[PDB]
């Protein structure tokens, strides 16, 4: 036996399809070798906890880099006059040209502009210092772990 | 910050070699 | 396939160029990755250092010079005949060698000498590399339509036959009419791209008027040399500003061009059903609809079928090739007639 | 005209060494004994590989880390005041 | 009649023909000498010899193209950019080395030679000796990029 | 102009329906193919015989289904932005006017919201509007990339790559490394798959870049 | 908000395509005729080809008088 | 009742240029395939690899990569020349496999004494539906 | 290897034996039809999976079906 | 697989000659083609070693010379050793 575990007629062919077809039949758990209905459900329930696993961290490095590199804290007290900023650029293959043009907003550097509109969502909600963000990447990251 | 002059390059060069060394040879593996 | 028969017709020279086809496809093969690789790919480094905003590290006249000095070289060789070379002669053949004489008829330049730069080297290569790769699949198609390695018998099959089955992992496409049918592609690709290159290269260094003291206006500025080195060049400088006379039209005599730039623009779009898709879904779906007609007693009595493999695959190259160079046509037109 | 035999499957398969040659050591014999010498801690395979893997991975990242803004234009910074943006935003 | 192409070693049912490309006297003979076709030699010998050759070569097109190349500091960039070339081409060369062999087993090399006679096969096949050829070639390719900087920018030779 | 394009959206519905549904009941069999439960849920084609089978699966009829999915959710989309640019912009006469013909559509709403775009970058230097120039290309790219995969089929393709393989081991200094997989073509499913994502991701890619290009140059 | 919309919607579409998918590979893998005999389930079969002849009618009558409206106004 | 033929490797092959269609190093590490027949008179006959050769008059002895390539150049010979043949498979240990006509009688040819391989005793539509052999290793064939 | 299967609504019309590129399927006596003939598939590690048996077989529905499976050197055609 | 030539390197001294030998005629408002070779020659070793420039007449000198000095080559072997195979 060897890559793919799961599958002794993919595991015996010669070509590459044998990669090929083993990327693409992983999360076909029913068709896979020696597979009962136990092993089945218990396997989807474990990938269900990877996704939210996923999903809570997602978020969090979403809420670590606004709160560590963006300008919340600017944009709370004039709204309609500032741009979020969703996180920094660090490019080797910029030019000086290329620093400049993308040094917007009130960074010291290049960054991106977000238009996810996590600012306003956040601000709804109650949140308004860089210490929120902190504490709630933080929870999340618990939630993941 | 001086971070990112670490961990761009840690995260585009090093990983993507290290895995792909890893994953080749748990490919190409054989008993 | 039909009339080759050495029990009667036998050629040594066809029959060596049969023992050693492998190398002649593999040789034509690395030559068409090498020219596609060396010059797309210098389109790709101009649009990326554009982007980056690095200018000085371009393939262009003013950072890094691809100059086409045999060109040149040919060029003063027939600007120098006369008198040298060609001493009955007066006169060069043509005005574009760069002799270094101009023509005016009525206001307007008649032809000039026309300079060779970067762009023009780019351009030539992209030629070259669109050549080699339609002569690759008309040569496979032609060198390989009795037999192979994947199907020895394939001469019993025919010339214009889909597939040979879903077995040795897949076999569509495998005849001789099928490379036809892909070379059509290329060559449509290859005559659009040189159509371009001379549109282009006409508007900005030939063409245009000559007022009383001598000074000469081009239909576009000579813009030729410096935003043709990148696709966002073609993209931006041609294609869309030069779009705007047919785009226009609507409301006066050119409205004809402004019509069947959209009608070849349906046509175009409409091939690709033909393209994308396979039979069986198509008869599984007639077989439907004759229910209903068996219902009302209108059924046919000769009974409907789908288009075959081969049918549809000409249909779709058909109205793809149509599409194109119709639209082509009725932007060439509009853009002209106008300026 | 005889060209299979059962005996010997070398020939008949054609399993001939086109350009291999089996002549001596051309090299000279105390260049020989340098390189035998100096080469020899980077001939085990399975520590090459770490080696390899861990030094470029640490010299890469220092000379990321202290590359300074006369190489890196991005470690340099903007040397110009910002423009504002449409609807006067920043 | 006189004939120049003929079938491989005079098999006509083996998949290659013999022309003046592939069997003549002076090609023979300049192809036999390389150290990749030195089946009697000690392979990290013939490893050292092919770094060598080949990082020499690498620091022209990156010291010359690169990016710093109109800038004081072109000459080391370039060449700290061709000796990580080499330790990737080395990392590449360790990881199909210990994929294809494995430890214990015989060489795969052919042991007849085209006039039939029979020979010691080649060791590069076997584990052992690719291993000695990967550390020999990078040996070789560190100290040929290293001898390639000396001689452009430590002495002010009259080049180009 | 709103009456005309929901009657269009209401056509992509039906079809994009037709489709799936068809695909969905007629998946353990019909006349062309009775067995075909015997055959899984997706497999190639049943042969060239009976006048041949190509796409005769269930999961061909998803495959189909994408390409009309795609459209749907483009004419929608179209609809919404172009609405609302010309209600930002106070004109909104230009979109009632020019919406009940085609050529308005592509003059008024392609043509002439793309000029800033496409100058991210030129002779002249470059904005903060370069990426997305880029990413407009690079979608455009990978969309025609996806054609190959659709238009060509596999035996052109094995019959190319048997030669490639005598070349390499005919070669001197290269012969010496070889393969452990047998390279081949890819097959006949896959290559549906493959032309499939290249056509998503040019589509997702080319729209996103052109409507954040085109609202944040004009309203920031 | 033009990006929120455009999101939301490719999503939805992708996640209905999904939906009829996963309904066919039931109708494949898991459908057996004995237990559903005669139920609602089981009629829906017995008259597909109603169903699909409909659904090519509603689609042939839109996109004809849609395109030809659109080609008179052009 | 039937002993196969041995293969005689002093068999002289028909007379070729050579081509780029030949063996390679499947070959040497797998199996190949040797066909022989019998002529009355030397001809020329299309090569299956490309090309055209001249067969001897007696027997004859040639070598190919696939089964498919000898059944293919057989069915030629049967069928235009009116030549019997058989062929084998040569392993690379030194087995010889004796495969066609493998009874000394044709396949189309009904022969007392051949086992049934593969017959289901029913229809086509009688197969059951895949929900019935779920969760085992069976099809729903063979069943 | 594919998988090569015979139904009793077989003829013994031969032609599927005779349309196989590579020796897969052969005639054996049989009592149920006229023809008193039933093709047989002894070698399916052979077949390549072309499918010209059931192009060939005039039964209504194929009496001959075969169904793609694991793929082999040999299944797979490949002569490298 | 040797020899494949078929070696006579007499051939070089008499394609050699019988080139030099025409085309030493001054039909050429009284120079010849060798003479104008051998003069442009010499003119571009004066700047040794700055190359010559793509408006000089060396280029146009030497692909004339070596196109007729090749065709004698090619056709004097094809005669010495067709002489004996027809
Ligand atoms: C899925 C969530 C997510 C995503 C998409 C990103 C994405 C990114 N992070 Mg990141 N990050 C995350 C979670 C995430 N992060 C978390 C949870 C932490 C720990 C609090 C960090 C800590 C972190 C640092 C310290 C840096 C980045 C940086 C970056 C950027 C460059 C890539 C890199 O160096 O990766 C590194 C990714 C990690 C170390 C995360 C490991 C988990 C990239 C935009 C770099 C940056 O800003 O470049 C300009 C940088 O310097 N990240
Ligand atoms: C725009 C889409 C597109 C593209 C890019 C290609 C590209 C190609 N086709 Mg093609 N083709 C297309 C559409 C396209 N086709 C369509 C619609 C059809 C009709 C069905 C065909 C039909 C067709 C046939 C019939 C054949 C080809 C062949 C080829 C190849 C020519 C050889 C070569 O090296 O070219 C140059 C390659 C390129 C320009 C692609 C590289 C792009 C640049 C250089 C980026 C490079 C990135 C770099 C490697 C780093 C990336 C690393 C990564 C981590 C990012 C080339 C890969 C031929 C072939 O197989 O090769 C001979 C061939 O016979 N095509
Ligand atoms: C190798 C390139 C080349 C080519 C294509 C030509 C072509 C020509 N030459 Mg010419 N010529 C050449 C080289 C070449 N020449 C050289 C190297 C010389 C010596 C300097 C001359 C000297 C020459 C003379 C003296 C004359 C021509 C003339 C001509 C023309 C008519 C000749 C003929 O037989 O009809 C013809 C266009 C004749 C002419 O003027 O025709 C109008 C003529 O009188 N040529
Ligand atoms: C007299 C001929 C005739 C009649 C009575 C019908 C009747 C019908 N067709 Mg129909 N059809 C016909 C010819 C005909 N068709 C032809 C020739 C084609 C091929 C182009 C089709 C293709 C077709 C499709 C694809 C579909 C129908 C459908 C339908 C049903 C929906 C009503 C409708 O108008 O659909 C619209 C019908 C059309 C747009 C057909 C075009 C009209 C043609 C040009 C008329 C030709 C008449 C013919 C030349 C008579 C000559 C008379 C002369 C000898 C005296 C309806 C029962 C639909 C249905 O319910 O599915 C089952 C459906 O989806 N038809
Ligand atoms: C996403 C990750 C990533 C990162 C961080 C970089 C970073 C870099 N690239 Mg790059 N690149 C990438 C992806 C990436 N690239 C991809 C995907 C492509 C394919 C399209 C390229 C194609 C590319 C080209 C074509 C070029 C670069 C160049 C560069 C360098 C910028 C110029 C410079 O500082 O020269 C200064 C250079 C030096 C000071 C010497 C090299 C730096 C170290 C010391 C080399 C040795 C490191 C180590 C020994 C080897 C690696 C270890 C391994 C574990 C990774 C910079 C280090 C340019 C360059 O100069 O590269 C050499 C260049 O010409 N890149
Ligand atoms: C196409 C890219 C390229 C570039 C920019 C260079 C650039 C360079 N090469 Mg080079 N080289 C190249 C391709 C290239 N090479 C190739 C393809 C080969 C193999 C045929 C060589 C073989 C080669 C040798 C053998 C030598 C150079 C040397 C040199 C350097 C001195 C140049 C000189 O004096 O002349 C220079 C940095 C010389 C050098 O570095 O001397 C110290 C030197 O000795 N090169
Ligand atoms: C909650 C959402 C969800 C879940 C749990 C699943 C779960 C599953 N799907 Mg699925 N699917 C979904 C949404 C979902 N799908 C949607 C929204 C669509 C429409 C786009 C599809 C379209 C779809 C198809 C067409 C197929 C599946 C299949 C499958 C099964 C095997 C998956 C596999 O092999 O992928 C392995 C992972 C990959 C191949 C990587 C995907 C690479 C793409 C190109 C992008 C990268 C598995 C039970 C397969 C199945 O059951 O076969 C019988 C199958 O053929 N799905
Ligand atoms: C722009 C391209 C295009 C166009 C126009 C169509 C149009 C159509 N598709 Mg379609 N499709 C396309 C691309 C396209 N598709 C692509 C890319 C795919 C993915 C592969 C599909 C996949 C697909 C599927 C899966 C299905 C369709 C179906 C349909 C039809 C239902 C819509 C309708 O009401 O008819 C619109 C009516 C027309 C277009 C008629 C125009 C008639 C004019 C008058 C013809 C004039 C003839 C000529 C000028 C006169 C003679 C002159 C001579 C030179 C010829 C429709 C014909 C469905 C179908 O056929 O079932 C009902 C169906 O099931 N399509
Ligand atoms: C109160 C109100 C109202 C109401 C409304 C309504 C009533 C609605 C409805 C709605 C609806 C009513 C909807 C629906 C939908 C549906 C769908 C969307 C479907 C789908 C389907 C599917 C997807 C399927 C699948 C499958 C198959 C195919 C087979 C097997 C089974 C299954 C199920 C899996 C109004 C607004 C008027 C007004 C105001 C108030
Ligand atoms: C759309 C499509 C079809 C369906 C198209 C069909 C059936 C072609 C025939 C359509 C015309 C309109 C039939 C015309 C019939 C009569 C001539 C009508 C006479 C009445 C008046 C018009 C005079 C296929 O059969 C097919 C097959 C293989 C690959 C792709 C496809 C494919 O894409
Ligand atoms: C081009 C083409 C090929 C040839 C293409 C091949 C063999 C490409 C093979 C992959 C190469 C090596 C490029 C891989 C690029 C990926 C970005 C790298 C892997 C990415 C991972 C995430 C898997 C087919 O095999 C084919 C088969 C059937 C119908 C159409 C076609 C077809 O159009
Ligand atoms: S029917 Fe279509 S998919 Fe099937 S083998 Fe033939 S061409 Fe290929």
């Amino acid at each position: 036996l060897r890559f793919p575990r799961f599958s002794q007629g993919l595991a015996q062919d010669p070509t590459t399809r044998r990669i090929w077809f083993g990327i693409a039949t992983a999360h076909d758990f029913e068709s896979h070798d020696d597979i009962t209905e136990e092993r089945l459900y218990q396997n989807i329930f474990a990938s269900h906890f990877g996704q939210l696993a996923i999903i809570f961290l997602w978020t969090s490095g979403n809420l670590f880099h606004v709160a560590w590199q963006g300008n919340f804290e600017t944009w709370v007290q004039d709204p309609l006059h500032v741009r979020p900023i969703a996180h920094a650029i660090w490019d080797p293959h910029f030019g000086q040209p290329a620093v400049e043009a993308f040094t917007r907003g009130g960074a010291l550097g290049p960054v991106n502009i977000a238009y996810s509109g996590v600012y306003q969502w956040w601000y709804t909600i109650g949140l308004r210092t860089n210490e929120d963000l902190y504490t709630g990447a933080l929870f999340l990251l618990f939630l993941s772990a | 910050n001086n971070l990112p002059s670490i961990f761009v390059p840690l995260v585009g060069l090093v990983f993507p070699a290290i895995a792909m060394a890893s994953l080749f040879l748990h490919i190409q593996k054989n008993k | 396939v039909r009339d080759y028969d050495p029990t009667n017709r036998y050629n040594d020279l066809l029959d060596r160029v049969l023992r050693h086809r492998d190398a002649i496809i593999s040789h034509l093969n690395w030559v068409c990755i090498f020219l596609g690789f060396h010059s797309f790919g210098l389109y790709i480094h101009n649009d990326t250092m554009s982007a980056l905003g690095r200018p000085q590290d371009m393939f262009s006249d003013t950072a890094i010079q691809l100059q086409p000095v045999f060109a040149q070289w040919i060029q003063n060789t027939h600007a120098l005949a006369p008198g040298v070379t060609a001493p009955g002669e007066t006169a060069s053949t043509s005005l574009t060698w760069g002799g270094g004489e101009l023509v005016a008829v009525g206001g307007k330049v008649a032809l000039l000498p026309i300079p060779l730069g970067t762009a023009d080297f780019l351009v030539h290569h992209i030629h070259a590399f669109t050549i080699h790769v339609t002569v690759l699949i008309l040569l496979k198609g032609v060198l390989f339509a009795r037999s192979s390695r994947l199907i020895p018998d394939k001469a019993n099959l025919g010339f214009r036959f889909p597939c040979d089955g879903p077995g040795r992992g897949g076999t569509c496409q495998v005849s001789a009419w099928d490379h036809v049918f892909l070379g059509l592609f290329w060559m449509y690709n290859a005559i659009s791209v040189v159509i371009f290159h001379f549109s282009w290269k006409m508007q900005s260094d030939v063409w245009g008027s000559i007022s009383d003291q001598g000074v000469v206006t081009h239909i576009t500025g000579g813009n030729f040399a410096q935003s043709s080195i990148t696709i966002n060049g073609w993209l931006r400088d041609f294609l869309w500003a030069q779009a705007s006379q047919v785009i226009q039209s609507y409301g006066s005599s050119l409205s004809a061009y402004g019509l069947f730039f959209l009608g070849a623009h349906f046509v175009w779009a409409f091939s690709l059903m033909f393209l994308f898709s396979g039979r069986g879904y198509w008869q599984e779906l007639i077989e439907s609809i004759v229910w209903a007609h068996n219902k009302l007693k209108v059924a046919p009595a000769t009974q409907p079928r789908a288009l075959s493999i081969i049918q549809g695959r000409a249909v779709g190259v058909t109205h793809y090739l149509l599409g194109g160079i119709a639209t082509t046509w009725a932007f060439f037109l509009a853009r002209i007639i106008a300026v | 005209s005889v060209y299979f035999d059962l005996e010997d499957l070398g020939n008949t398969t054609g399993q001939w060494d086109v350009y291999g040659s089996d002549a001596p050591s051309p090299y000279n014999p105390l260049q020989s004994k340098f390189f035998e010498t100096f080469a020899a801690p980077f001939t085990k395979r399975g520590l090459l590989l770490k080696f390899l893997i861990l030094g470029g991975g640490s010299l890469l990242t220092y000379v990321s880390a202290n590359s300074t803004g006369d190489v890196l234009p991005i470690k340099r910074g903007p040397q110009e005041p910002p423009k504002l943006g449409p609807r006067g935003k920043l | 009649t006189f004939q120049v192409v003929q079938p491989i070693n005079g098999d006509p049912f083996i998949g290659s023909l013999e022309t003046p490309v592939t069997s003549s006297p002076l090609i023979a003979w300049y192809l036999s000498n390389l150290p990749g076709y030195r089946t009697a030699v000690n392979p990290l010998l013939r490893g050292v010899e092919v770094g060598l050759a080949h990082g020499f070569f690498l620091v022209g097109p990156f010291v010359k193209a690169g990016p710093l190349r109109n800038t004081a500091y072109a000459g080391s960039a370039g060449s700290l950019a061709a000796a990580g070339l080499v330790v990737i081409l080395s990392m590449c060369l360790t990881i199909y080395g210990i994929s294809s062999f494995k430890e214990g087993e015989p060489s795969i090399a052919p042991s007849l030679t085209l006039t039939g006679r029979k020979k010691q096969p080649d060791q590069l096949q076997t584990a052992d000796g690719w291993a000695k050829f990967t550390g020999g070639f990078f040996f070789g390719g560190i100290s040929g990029v290293t001898w390639a900087y000396f001689l452009l920018y430590v002495l002010d030779l009259p080049y180009f | 102009g709103d009456f005309l394009v929901h009657h269009a959206i209401a056509l992509g519905l039906h079809t994009t329906t037709l489709i799936l549904v068809k695909g969905a009941l007629d998946a353990r069999g019909s006349k062309l193919m009775p067995d075909k439960k015997d055959f899984g849920y997706s497999f190639p084609c049943d042969g060239p015989g009976r006048g041949g089978t190509c796409d005769i699966s269930a999961w061909d009829a998803f495959y189909l289904a994408v390409f009309w999915m795609l459209n749907t959710i483009g004419w929608v989309t179209f609809y919404w932005h172009w609405k609302h640019i010309t209600l930002w912009q106070g004109n909104v006469s230009q979109f009632n006017e020019s919406s009940t013909y085609l050529m308005g559509w592509l003059r008024d709403y392609l043509w002439l919201n793309s000029s800033q775009l496409i100058n991210g970058y030129n002779p002249f230097g470059m904005n903060s509007l370069s990426v997305w120039a880029w990413m407009f290309l690079f979608g455009h790219l990978v969309w025609a990339t996806g054609f190959m995969f659709l238009i060509s089929w596999r035996g052109y393709w094995q019959e190319l790559i048997e030669t490639l393989a005598w070349a390499h081991e005919r070669t001197p200094l290269a012969n010496l490394i070889r393969w452990k997989d047998k390279p081949v073509a890819l097959s006949i499913v896959q290559a549906r798959l493959v032309g499939l994502a290249h056509f998503s991701v040019g589509y997702i890619f080319t729209y996103a870049a052109f409507l954040i290009a085109s609202t944040s140059g004009k309203f920031g | 908000q033009a990006a929120l919309y455009t999101h939301h919607q490719y999503i939805a579409g992708f996640i209905m395509t999904g939906a009829f998918a996963h309904g066919a590979i039931f109708f494949i893998r898991d459908y057996n005729p004995e237990q559903n005999e005669d139920n609602v389930l089981a009629r829906m079969l017995d008259h597909k080809e109603a169903i699909i002849s409909h659904l090519s009618w509603a689609s042939l009558f839109l996109g004809f008088h849609t395109l030809g409206l659109y080609v008179h106004n052009d | 009742g039937f002993t196969p033929p041995q293969l005689d490797p002093n068999t002289p092959s028909p007379i070729f240029a050579g081509s780029t269609g030949g063996l390679l190093r499947k070959a040497q590490v797998e199996e190949f395939y040797v066909i022989t027949w019998n002529s009355p008179k030397e001809q020329i006959f299309e090569m299956p690899t490309g090309g055209a050769a001249i067969m001897r008059e007696g027997p004859n002895l040639l070598k190919l990569a696939r089964k498919e390539q000898c059944l293919a150049l057989g069915t030629r010979l049967r069928s235009k020349y009116k030549i019997t043949y058989q062929f084998y498979r040569v392993f690379p240990n030194g087995e010889v496999q004796y495969l066609h006509p493998k009874d000394g009688v044709y396949p189309e040819k009904a022969n007392p004494g051949r086992e049934g391989v593969g017959l289901n005793m029913r229809s086509i539509g009688k197969n059951v539906s895949p929900i019935e052999v779920k969760f085992t290793g069976k099809q729903s064939y063979d069943l | 290897s594919h998988s090569v299967k015979i139904y009793d609504t077989c003829i013994g019309c031969t032609q599927c034996v005779r349309a196989c590129p590579t020796d897969v399927l052969e005639m054996i006596p049989w009592d149920g039809c006229k023809a008193k003939q039933i093709a047989s598939a002894p070698r399916t590690e052979d077949c390549v999976g072309c499918k010209r048996c059931e192009s060939a077989c005039p039964t209504d529905f194929l009496s001959v079906r075969v169904y793609l499976w694991h793929e082999t050197t040999r299944s797979m055609g490949l002569a490298y | 697989e040797r020899n494949w030539l078929r070696r006579d390197l007499n051939v070089v001294g008499f394609g050699l000659i019988g080139w030099l030998a025409p085309s030493s005629i001054p039909a050429i408002n009284g120079k010849s083609l060798t003479g104008l070779f051998f003069d442009s020659i010499g003119t571009e070793l004066a700047h040794f070693p700055t190359p010559p420039a793509l408006t000089s007449q060396f280029w146009l000198w030497l692909v004339t010379w070596h196109l007729g000095l090749f065709l004698c080559l090619t056709f004097g072997q094809i005669g010495f050793k067709g002489r004996t195979e027809d």
